């Protein structure tokens, strides 16, 4: 949460990673490397108090992956093992975005941090003996 | 059907959102257990696997001799159109 | 064995989805063949002119 | 994600390479040295603001590949082994671009 300071709070089109650990109903141990493209969106950039509102929450980075975790590892939890493996792309897509099928951007309206769209680009089996086993399935 | 903020009057601290991020047995006895239960989750999915793909190799299977059958059939017919024949100068 | 009831419900119901699949299949397959052994009779019968 | 620096971004259809390592619906592991043809387009050159937005992506690479690893892998995610190997050529080629 506190591993990096900064004076200048980047607002530009940037990605951050993260890597979350999340359990399926079938309780399969899940670790994911989600990148999160996001942007700060200001409308009023010369209205000081909607400029400000960028630094109202003193973490935007803790507070986003904070909360995307908290949907993915939610929504992954009611979901079976072997039909995540094969949807997980879209089992996030929509757990991050409120569907309407999906929602395609998330606004914290906090400080105003837009998360653009979720690269999830690694899932892996955590205990070995699961990855074991579906070595096997493969065969 | 359930609410979004939890207002505390005495101060006026509101709660806005409560972010689970990690859930876990306590006992290791019990992630033992469930440990097991994704073990057979998995067979249960592979077996599946084995179960669909056995079933199409067997509908295969009758594509296979439901149409070689008629081939053979539509033969037999085809050297008795010329058996007759044959039995005429027999 | 709260796990165990729960642990084996899945596989109880996993097993009653084996079996309903496996319905799928001699169901369909067993009339696919009706309808090849009808369908071999329909030339069976012009062989049996010939014979 | 940050192994090279450089002063001058280049926009012109250069290509580049990426290995992802990916998964199939059978979990079969699946590792794929991909290049992507790319280049930058700019058809205000002369509007000061279009053209900074060229470098509003810090890591237009990363970005990039982050993208198309992360649209692969999900796709191939969804289909069989040696229904991949069949395809890979236009399932790639699908998962990538949205189709039409």
């Amino acid at each position: 949460p506190h591993a990096r300071r900064a004076l200048c709070l980047l607002l530009g089109p940037d990605f951050f990673t993260d890597v979350i650990t999340i359990e399926t109903a079938d309780h399969a141990r899940l670790q994911l490397q989600l990148a999160y493209n996001w942007h700060f969106e200001l409308k009023n950039r010369n209205d000081p108090a909607e400029a400000a509102k960028l630094f109202s929450v003193p973490d935007f980075v803790g507070d986003a992956c904070k909360a995307i975790a908290s949907r993915v590892r939610g929504a992954v939890a009611s979901v079976t093992f072997d039909d995540f493996h094969k949807n997980s792309a879209r089992i996030i897509r929509m757990a991050v975005f409120g569907f309407e099928k999906a929602r395609d951007q998330a606004v914290f309206p906090q400080n105003g941090l837009v998360v653009s769209s979720v690269d999830v680009q690694s899932v892996e089996p955590v205990d070995q003996r699961t990855r074991d086993a579906l070595q096997r399935s493969v065969q | 059907k359930a609410r979004d903020q939890a207002v505390f009057p005495q101060n006026g601290l509101v709660v806005s959102s409560v972010d689970v991020q990690s859930v876990e047995p306590v006992d290791q006895r019990t992630r033992d257990a469930l440990q097991r239960s994704v073990q057979l989750a998995i067979e249960i999915t592979t077996n599946s696997q084995e179960a669909a793909a056995k079933h199409e190799a067997q509908r295969l299977e009758q594509e296979a001799r439901g149409r070689l059958e008629r081939q053979k059939i539509l033969d037999q017919s085809e050297a008795e159109k010329a058996r007759k024949e044959l039995l005429e100068l027999e």
